[PDB]
């Protein structure tokens, strides 16, 4: 199994969009079900946007309301 | 395209997916919204309804736009349609938010600033040098490999010990 720190790793090869496929589908999942990997992506995003000089709002969150509202929907169509 | 993965995983219907991009890009639009509404909760109820609104636009998001400019799109039709519907109320620099955000989230905000760009100042030059040439020269990790002779791999472990330095200074502000 992936540990904590792979899957945070993970992230940061997301992040750049430099992840293997398999590791992208494994964080994705943990994500989904883990609130402290969700967090340190958000820590990650808002510390490059931090970086580059960005819209910073901390500690502000509507992504939880957000993903609450779209559990009752539908997946997202495929392509 | 600077979501490139998520974005291809969102195309073959993965919600998890979507969650990531809303939670990089939720103060961006947040503080779009409140340049047009100027009400801290009115600029929330918009922003979650605009990141809704994209969510169910989402068949019409063929990728041939970033993510982004699509996301931002929608935000600004959400804001406009619901402006003109409401009517009068019973955006330069940062006047907007400077009125309407909490006085503590603004001394946190430079709290973390300052920590942030500490804890660079402090990096080892091997990952100050990968974590820059990704984020402000927009190299590959191959690319970046390259100019610093080390192996692939290398480098996408800098760039993580790098961001994983910088999250442990921030982690007890958050
Ligand atoms: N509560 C806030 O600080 C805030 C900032 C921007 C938009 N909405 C709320």
């Amino acid at each position: 199994m992936m540990s904590r720190e792979a899957l945070q790793e993970t992230l940061s090869a997301v992040m750049d969009n430099e992840a293997d496929e398999l590791e992208l589908r494994r964080v994705l999942a943990a994500c989904g079900e883990d609130a402290e990997l969700r967090s340190t992506w958000s820590r990650y995003q808002l510390a490059r946007s931090v970086m580059h000089r960005e819209p910073t709002l901390p500690k502000l969150d509507i992504a939880a309301a957000v993903s609450a509202a779209l559990a009752d929907e539908a997946a997202p169509p495929k392509a | 395209e600077q979501d490139q993965q998520l974005v291809e995983r969102v195309q073959r219907g993965d919600k998890r997916a979507f969650d990531l991009l809303v939670l990089k890009y939720q103060h961006k639009i947040l503080g779009l919204i409140v340049r047009f509404v100027h009400d801290a909760q009115e600029a929330q109820d918009v922003a979650q309804e605009a990141f809704i609104k994209a969510y169910r636009a989402l068949g019409n998001f063929r990728g041939d736009s970033a993510f982004y400019t699509w996301l931002y799109r929608i935000a600004i039709n959400t804001a406009k349609n619901h402006l003109v519907a409401r009517g009068r109320r019973p955006f330069e620099g940062d006047h907007a938010l400077k009125d309407i955000e909490s006085p503590e989230r603004a001394m946190l905000r430079d709290e973390i600033e300052a920590t942030v760009h500490q804890t660079i100042q402090q990096l080892p030059e091997d990952l100050r040098t990968a974590l820059t040439l990704r984020e402000f020269e927009g190299l590959s990790y191959e690319d970046i490999a390259t100019v610093m002779q080390c192996p692939v791999g290398t480098v996408r472990s800098r760039i993580f010990r790098a961001r994983e330095a910088i999250d442990k200074a921030l982690q007890p502000l958050l």
